[PDB]
């Protein structure tokens, strides 16, 4: 019932669902697309978006701030973040080493015509850069006005946690977020390792796929759509998922799924989306949407969370029969 | 072989969580039992105790089960705070037979009524 | 008789009084007289001027910067001090969330034509938002040459030590100063909880309403005037207070005040502001005026606090009756 | 619940405001008597006083009132202390009790000038 949640403990206060700009912006959709699912979600109170160096390599930050500037919609009504690690080709453009983090936010920052993030994210964790370097430089951009936080995406909650001690130790900024994959057949991290570190130092998360990329819809149920995600050049990974062998186990349990769906009176996709929003420690969904229609059906999920009881959450469960071991 | 750091009243306590993780039934072996403990503007566990009781019960766990009482501390003292961090009762049980304890015997009159009342005045 | 006090234990230089801008500048007077005001209150002394983004919406620190430009007074002859906390009807532009607080000061800053304020204070305490990001976003603005120190506003005392405890635990900067309602009728805070806090750790006091907004002047004892605060559109809330039973009580109580006022041969107004003045714990009173001749009288508090014995001092607090147990 | 911090000679003590506030008869349970060893800059009351004896003194609001004089301080040492720190004659006599003292009889002749006189010499 509270649209607007802290994202972790922090004083961040962000719309329980934001719009994602991966795969679309800069690439399968229109600019003029683009415009339209942004104005759209920001006049329904979305006040969350989120980037990264890689989408479309680069033109997706390009596009999200031509819109902005466009619209002139005042920054301080909204949270821009965006993702760090992979920035070129050459051997020191990726990572999160001291360079990449400051000269890759730098390069958001001017592609995104924006003096600030609110929120950057390490895209994922870096085996080869000691933890206190990428705190100090994380720190660093923060104190230089270049992002007001930072959070991290795919890191284990081992890692996080490394990430928290190294900042108490040498005096630096902790992260307050975590940019992890959630949806209903990847339930593993924010269902079991996740809330403690929510608990224990705030750090709450930030789901992304919640549709698993359309797969939840229920969109794949006979066969892949023209136009849809899996048939685009460049995604054979995903029409791969769709037609394997668990992949149609996935699409019999959603048939399952439907008739929740319509005892809940919605629609497969806002349930899916509701679903990801029923425990706290879930601060905000990411969504993803290729046209208007898509965005309006799912800002909907809202009404249905009220209605996500422990019995209809039980028997999800015993749909999906993937609740993770605590 | 991530650190933690346990504060009792000022007197600063450093181990490794997998010392720790040895006794997962006892308040400090347990997340879930420390949780309420923990101070994350410091990110350590902080207890308003006894400081001269938990060199021992630190002990307990580096040694794998020793537990001593140490010299300084009265034993009605320490055995509180074995109670609270939870040490469990096969601990405290080796604890008061080294201590110089241990015995509880003496059955009871069944025959309620009679036996019973009987066994008592004799 | 020492006109100029230091704010708390800082070596920030402050007058007794100070002149404020809520209600009258960019409201309900003309720029004109806001240029006389605050000319006649500089040319007397007076170093220390207040205003806040919530102000006529922002207009009040428009106001205030054109003066200052246009007078071309030496910024370092004046103490600017502004607040935050509402700034704007977007969710993430109101609180002290890091987010806010830069966003905030760097807009006020923008309508003052200032390169930076004297202090900055948190406008009113956030449940929201962990002290930690407040006091590290406080800090920051300061290090980032955008104020000289920092504040906070209507703030309990067990608050505003947290947020002392909270920079020493991680090398940040302690507020200075706490800006507080203070008056004949609304004495709790600043003279029971706040001294401690002036002893233990240099708190200051900066307090606000010396006349409960016209309440205490003497001006409501037989009806509303015309033009006055109370009848202004908008301050329904304040014309209530007034006619309210308690209203009529207070009114009664200062025909009693006023036989005060003449034996120390001044105005109940002057009565009044020299009054919040007797303690050292108060280094600064913020005034408020409509037009120049309230200004000229109460600028004459400051030849009454020499008279104020102990024993006037309890002849007032029999006639109030309500002074607080320590 | 907030924190304090004790230091004692160099050594940290820590404990909550409502442990203290225990005993406001106390110097460390009155703010009005503790505010003059309030270190502004480090947030902590200092004292330049005896180490050895303050773990027992903290311990005596942590437990609720024993008072045991630590086995490695003298006496003469710990009693000054405890009056230092104001714990009060009931705590002292508690004390000395323990401490296996206490005893305070003998009248003394009111007839001055004849009894009392006489009382003396016999
Ligand atoms: N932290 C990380 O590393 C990371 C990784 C991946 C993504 N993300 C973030 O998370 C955001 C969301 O991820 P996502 O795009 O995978 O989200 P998603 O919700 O799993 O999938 C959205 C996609 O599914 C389809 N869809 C959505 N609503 C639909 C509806 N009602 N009916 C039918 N089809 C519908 C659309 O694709 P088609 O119409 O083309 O089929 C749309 O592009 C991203 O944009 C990005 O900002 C972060
Ligand atoms: N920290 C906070 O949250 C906070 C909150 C409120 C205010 N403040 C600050 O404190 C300042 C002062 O507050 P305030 O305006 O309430 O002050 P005040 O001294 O209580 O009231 C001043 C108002 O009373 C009337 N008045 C003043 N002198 C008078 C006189 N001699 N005779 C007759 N009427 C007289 C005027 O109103 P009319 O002539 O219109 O009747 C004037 O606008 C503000 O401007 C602001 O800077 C801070």
């Amino acid at each position: 019932l509270q649209f607007y949640r802290n994202l972790g403990k922090s004083g961040l206060r962000v719309s329980c669902l934001g719009l994602g700009t991966w795969v679309t912006f800069g690439g399968q959709i229109t600019d003029e697309m683009a415009e339209h699912l942004m104005t759209l979600a920001y006049d329904n109170g979305i006040n969350l978006f989120d980037t990264a160096e890689v989408y479309a390599a680069g033109k997706a930050e390009v596009v999200l701030g031509n819109i902005i500037k466009k619209k002139g919609w005042r920054r301080s009504s909204l949270v821009i973040t965006t993702k760090i690690f992979w920035g070129g080709k050459a051997e020191t453009e990726r990572g999160l080493s001291r360079k990449h983090i400051i000269e890759g936010l730098k390069a958001s920052l001017e592609r995104l015509q924006l003096e600030y993030v609110d929120v950057v994210f390490a895209n994922r964790p870096d085996p080869n850069t000691p933890m206190e370097e990428t705190v100090r430089a994380m720190t660093h951009v923060i104190n230089q006005g270049m992002a007001m936080y930072w959070g991290t995406s795919r890191w284990s909650s081992m890692e996080i946690m490394e990430a928290y001690s190294v900042a108490r130790q040498f005096n630096l900024i902790p992260p307050i977020c975590e940019q992890a994959e959630y949806h209903m057949f990847q339930r593993e991290k924010v269902e079991v390792q996740l809330p403690e570190l929510f608990h224990k130092i705030g750090v709450g998360a930030m789901t992304w796929s919640p549709l698993a990329c359309g797969i939840v819809s229920g969109k794949y149920d006979s066969g892949i759509p023209p136009y849809s995600r899996a048939s685009l050049k460049g995604y054979q990974w995903l029409k791969d998922k769709i037609l394997s062998e668990e992949g149609r186990r996935q699409q019999a349990k959603l048939k399952e799924l439907q008739a929740i769906a319509e005892r809940l009176g919605c629609t497969l996709p806002q349930l899916a989306i509701a679903w990801c929003l029923r425990n706290e420690g879930v601060s905000s969904v990411l969504l993803g949407a290729s046209n208007a229609e898509q965005l309006m059906e799912n800002i909907g999920a809202i009404q249905v969370l009220p209605k996500l009881s422990s019995s209809i959450v039980h028997e999800i469960d015993s749909i999906l029969g993937n609740k993770p071991y605590s | 072989s991530e650190r933690v750091v346990i504060n009792i009243s000022g007197l600063r306590f450093e181990t490794q969580l997998k010392t720790l993780a040895q006794f997962p039934e006892t308040l400090l072996g347990d997340p879930k039992k420390r949780m309420r403990y923990f101070d994350p503007l410091r990110n350590e566990y902080f207890f308003d105790r006894n400081r001269p009781s938990f060199d021992a019960i630190l002990y307990y766990y580096q040694s794998g089960g020793r537990l001593r009482r140490p010299v300084n501390v009265p034993l009605d003292i320490f055995s509180e705070e074995i109670r609270f961090y939870e040490l469990g009762e096969e601990a405290m049980e080796m604890f008061r037979e080294d201590e110089g304890y241990i015995k509880e015997e003496e059955r009871p009159l069944p025959e309620n009524e009679f036996q019973r009342q009987v066994w008592l005045l004799f």
